[PDB]
């Protein structure tokens, strides 16, 4: 089971992580049943 | 989940949350399927005679 927990926070700090506490609500539980050892972040390019 | 008790509540459950637990860890509220409402479970009256 792949458990994904999520939390969305409005912040106004410029560079680093704000210091505080926010509990992450569970977002989804996926019955994927696969071996995971590596992960990748997906970004979006901007073209002009 | 089986049990005995009397089934309205004012507890603001979060959407993921289904049931509720007291200090004793006994279930105090549950979310019913089909209708999604939150029912407070209070143990039936008992005591010494
Ligand atoms: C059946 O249950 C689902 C969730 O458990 C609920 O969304 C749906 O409204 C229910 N349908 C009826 C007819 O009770």
């Amino acid at each position: 089971y792949f458990k994904i927990y999520s939390k969305h926070t409005p912040i106004n700090l410029v560079r680093d992580l704000p210091q505080g506490f926010s509990a992450l609500e569970p977002l989804v539980d996926l019955p994927i049943g696969i071996n995971i050892t590596r992960f990748q972040t997906l970004l979006a390019l901007h073209r002009s | 989940l089986t049990g005995t008790g009397v089934l309205e509540s004012n507890k603001k459950f979060l959407p993921f949350q289904q049931f509720g637990r007291d200090i004793d860890d006994t279930t105090d509220a549950v979310r019913d399927p089909q209708t999604l409402e939150i029912l407070d479970i209070t143990p039936c009256s008992f005591g010494g005679v």
